[PDB]
RNA sequence: GGAUUUUUGGAGCAGGGAGAUGGAAUAGGAGCUUGCUCCGUCCACUCCACGCAUCGACCUGGUAUUGCAGUACCUCCAGGAACGGUGC
């Protein structure tokens, strides 16, 4: 059995990038390096950039702190 | 023993085969259907079978009134008031009544929203052509004495008397 | 501090509440529960583009409530008070 | 259920019930009912079937 | 205080309007504290649909009123 | 505890408004803005106000603004969507 | 601790029973599984949608999150839930 | 309180999840949570033209899982 | 076949709705009384059939006695006694005064005497080819003489039931 | 007792484009009635991209099943598509 936490923190421990995508909204995702989470399932993205799958635009922010209520799924992507 | 708001308050409610709310009023012998105003439109169907009602008439504003059953009683003529005072009644049985001529199906043409009429085991049904004058009235109708009216039927009904 | 009890001792008034569909419903508060569970009794509801209807009782729940519009004749000031 | 000793300290409703059904029972039986107890011969065969109650008879004298 | 609000309406015939614009009219005969109303012959009216005993949940609940006599 | 996060975090910016008896507004979910000054209010936001006015805009379903007031009302806060304290009462 | 809606979806595990989601999807079949969280879990299912996608599946499981509302049969609403 | 979902009987198996937006991936479980949070390893995702896309080891949220359908008999 | 509540209707049209020849025999089975539910389905193994079980036996034999052959939807259906006794059934449930009876079966018990003269109401005794049965009321006793002329019950055997004499 | 399955809400908003197309009986403004011209609100038809594909309910014709049960729904073929929702 793989807890979701544990592979959170495995995650955070790689410091790979990750996508994640928002509840009901299909059009407009996130994706960067997740360095930290709490019990609320916070993420901090640094370097963070917001995809748009409907313009195939890419818009950086920087230090994003995303909440755990509108992230519905997350993927580990190789770039 | 004619229908008051005690009997209708007293009478047995409960819900039908079809899931509607049906209130079971058989066995009372009403001479004349009034006093329907205690029920306040909470019924979808009214069991009215072996009473001794003379007309289909004096029932109050229901909406909710979709089904009506008037088998085994001396019905011989209908309320032309009908249509304001039931407009999505859709069930009429009206089987072994008095209804001898086809002229008391007159009023029986201002239910738009009727669709399922029994006008079996009468001396109305036993005329010529009776079937094609309900067909041709009433065009609303879509099953007439358990049989659904086909495209020739009413082509036959709209030929002849047009 | 707590709102519940302020919205509690509100009975026997007459206000009305508009719900997040934009039905509002005017009628006089008889039961008000520690979930916001307005139960009041000869009230009218208007629905979005509807007809108002008169219902003898009603009971709405404290989720569905957007607003609240008291009179201006409510001691407001003294209710406040624990 | 009457008041009589026999439903005396009994203070349930469920017991009192039974109890009822047990003296309803007992004192039906120890009584004399002549209508399924009794042996009638009657005169059809009128040397056979002894097997009559007290109702078959009345039905063939009818 | 009392919470005879939700005791006063059991074993009696209620309509609910859902957040979709749905009715259920139903003999409501318990509740709990998340408002599950358990429905015994209900019917769904937005056209008549035969459902019998629905058992809503208390999230799509809106608000509730008497639909008639206890049968 | 509970005081001290009330009066040093964001709801000491809702007590500076019962407290001074300035004006604040409040946009909700329904697209409209009521401006008013607040008289009570909560852990969980539930604004009682008075003397409230509230603008939107509706269609005819071109469109047009529209307006109105009211003299008390109470907002839960669920439908609380953004609270903008400005000195608008001087 | 336990509501009384919930253990008359508790007791009626076992029987032909169907669950309509938020989204109006039903998935009808027996109860295998109910927990206090209106988690149902059932076996040889059936999905019969609002958007009318009529399916076989041999297992479902639709939680009590996005469960609008569960049409069970009438053959436990006579005792003991007569209160 | 806080009693997790029955999932032991579901590790290990092919199933399809369903979430909100409509949104359909299917994939192996890999572990339970009480927060109704679902790890499938080597998920595969179906997009609108009806292509599969493999997105690797997910975690589905349960404050948008629709509906999980075990693909295989347990 | 035994006479029961639930009379079964079978060789009907299973072209139509289920829910609209539902009504329609509900609509037919409420002229001769009331219609307590109504079994009908529609697939491979029950199909063009439906059963309707009624709060009294007198009515349900009424229905299968009136309605036997007639046109339903296009088809003849015909009807007929249950096999079984329904569940809804079995939930709910769960001239002269003195009749004579003549050329009855030795096999019948009391049982089966007291569950035929269950069709009238309750009478005082019953008396054991040969039976004579009594009953309380006059005319539940001429309308049980009068119900038993040639009643469908052993079929290898035909019963006769009279009036006593005096 | 406002942080994922119930009560302090992830809800709000808008229905593709064109055509010397047609109508506001009593309800648009401006060129300061009436007639005409212009512009930010629908329905009916036609054209492109019957908006698209899916399944359920449903109507016509042909066709198969004669079977004793407590039910999401129930034969198949072809045409039409008035309805529902799903993703773009």
């Amino acid at each position: 059995m793989v807890q979701p936490i544990n592979l959170i923190f495995r995650y955070l421990q790689n410091r790979s990038r990750i996508q994640v995508w928002l509840y009901e909204q299909v059009n407009m995702r996130i994706e960067g390096c997740i360095i930290g989470f709490d019990e609320y399932m916070n993420l901090v993205l640094d370097d963070a950039e917001e995809i748009h799958s409907k313009t195939k635009s890419r818009k950086q922010l920087g230090r994003i702190m995303l909440k755990g209520d509108n992230i519905t799924l997350l993927q580990s992507v190789s770039n | 023993v004619k229908l008051t708001a005690e009997l209708i308050e007293q009478a047995a409610q409960y819900t039908n085969a079809v899931r509607d709310r049906e209130l079971d009023l058989r066995g009372y012998k009403i001479p004349v259907i009034e006093n329907l105003g205690a029920t306040l439109d909470q019924f979808d169907a009214i069991d009215f079978s072996d009473n001794e009602i003379r007309k289909l008439d004096g029932f109050p504003l229901l909406r909710r009134l979709k089904t009506l059953l008037v088998n085994n009683n001396r019905i011989c003529r209908i309320g032309e008031g009908l249509d304001q005072a039931l407009p999505c009644l859709t069930e009429l049985i009206l089987t072994n009544n008095s209804l001898v001529e086809l002229g008391d199906l007159d009023p029986l043409a201002s239910l738009k929203s009727l669709t399922y009429l029994s006008i079996l085991r009468n001396p109305v049904t036993n005329k010529k052509h009776y079937r094609l004058y309900v067909i041709y009235k009433v065009p609303q109708v879509r099953v007439l004495d358990f049989q659904k009216v086909k495209l020739k039927e009413r082509q036959e009904a709209e030929k002849m008397f047009k | 501090m707590k709102l519940v009890r302020f919205l509690m001792k509100l009975s026997h008034e007459t206000v009305t509440i508009e719900l997040k569909n934009g039905t509002q419903v005017h009628g006089t508060i008889t039961g008000v529960d520690v979930s916001m569970n307005t139960h009041l009794k000869a009230v009218k509801m208007t629905l979005k583009n509807r007809e108002p209807v008169q219902l003898e009782t009603l009971s709405i729940r404290g989720n569905n409530i957007r607003y609240f519009i008291l009179p201006d004749s409510l001691p407001l000031d003294t209710l406040l008070v624990d | 259920i009457p008041n009589t000793a026999h439903f005396a300290n009994v203070t349930q409703i469920e017991d009192a019930v039974s109890l009822w059904a047990k003296l309803k029972l007992q004192k039906a039986s120890e009584r004399w009912q002549p209508d399924t107890e009794e042996e009638y011969e009657d005169s059809s065969g009128n040397v056979v079937n002894k097997k009559t109650y007290e109702d078959l008879k009345r039905q063939g004298l009818l | 205080g009392k919470s005879s609000k939700m005791l006063q309406h059991i074993d009696y015939r209620m309509r609910c309007i859902l957040q979709d614009g749905r009715i259920f009219i139903g003999t409501f005969k318990a509740f709990d504290k998340h408002m599950n109303l358990i429905l015994c012959d209900c019917d769904e009216f937005r056209e008549k649909r035969v459902l019998g005993l629905v058992l809503l949940r208390g999230e799509n609940l809106v608000s509730m009123t008497v639909e008639g006599p206890p049968p | 505890r509970e005081e001290e996060e009330f009066n040093t975090g964001p709801l000491s910016v809702l007590t500076q408004s019962v407290k001074n008896n300035t004006q604040v507004l409040i946009n909700c979910r329904n697209n409209k803005k009521l401006l008013g000054r607040v008289k009570a209010f909560d852990r969980h936001c539930n604004m009682v106000l008075e003397n409230v006015k509230e603008m939107w805009t509706e269609v005819p379903k071109k469109p047009v603004n529209k307006d109105r007031y009211i003299s008390k009302m109470f907002l839960r806060g669920d439908s609380v969507i953004v609270v903008l304290r400005n000195p608008l009462i001087a | 601790s336990i509501g009384v809606p919930i253990k008359v979806l508790h007791e009626a595990e076992g029987h032909i029973v169907t669950c309509e989601t938020n989204t109006g999807e039903v998935y009808r079949g027996k109860l295998i599984e109910a927990e206090d969280n209106m988690n149902c879990q059932m076996s040889n299912i059936t999905v019969t949608y609002r958007d009318g996608r009529v399916a076989q599946l041999e297992q479902v499981y639709i939680r009590g999150s996005k469960i609008r509302f569960l049409i069970l049969p009438d053959m436990l609403k006579n005792a003991p839930m007569l209160k | 309180k806080a009693h997790p979902p029955e999932l032991k009987k579901f590790m290990d198996k092919k199933l399809s999840l369903k979430l909100n937006g409509g949104r359909h991936v299917q994939g192996i479980l890999r572990g339970f949570d009480p927060f109704m949070n679902l790890v499938i390893d080597e998920c595969v995702e179906m997009a609108t033209s009806g292509q599969q896309n493999n997105i690797g080891m997910v975690v589905i949220r349960g404050n948008s899982i629709i509906m999980l359908e075990a693909l295989e008999r347990v | 076949i035994r006479p029961n509540h639930t009379i079964y209707i079978n060789n009907m049209n299973d072209k139509i709705k289920k829910e609209e020849l539902k009504r329609s025999l509900y609509a037919l089975f409420s002229q001769f009384g009331h219609v307590v539910d109504i079994v009908a389905l529609k697939t491979m193994k029950m199909r063009g059939q439906a059963f309707v079980i009624f709060k009294e036996l007198g009515s349900s034999t009424n229905a299968l006695r009136q309605l036997q052959g007639f046109p339903f939807y296009g088809k003849p259906m015909r009807i007929q006694y249950a096999k079984t006794d329904s569940d809804i059934i079995s939930k709910m449930r769960g001239p002269n005064y003195i009749l004579f009876l003549n050329n009855l079966p030795e096999e019948t018990n009391e049982m089966m005497l007291s569950m035929l003269f269950n069709q009238f109401p309750g009478f005082k005794e019953v008396r054991l080819d040969i039976a004579f049965v009594e009953f309380e009321n006059d005319g539940q006793a001429g309308a049980a003489r009068d119900a038993l002329q040639g009643f469908k019950i052993t079929p290898s055997h035909a019963m006769k039931i009279t009036y006593a004499k005096k």
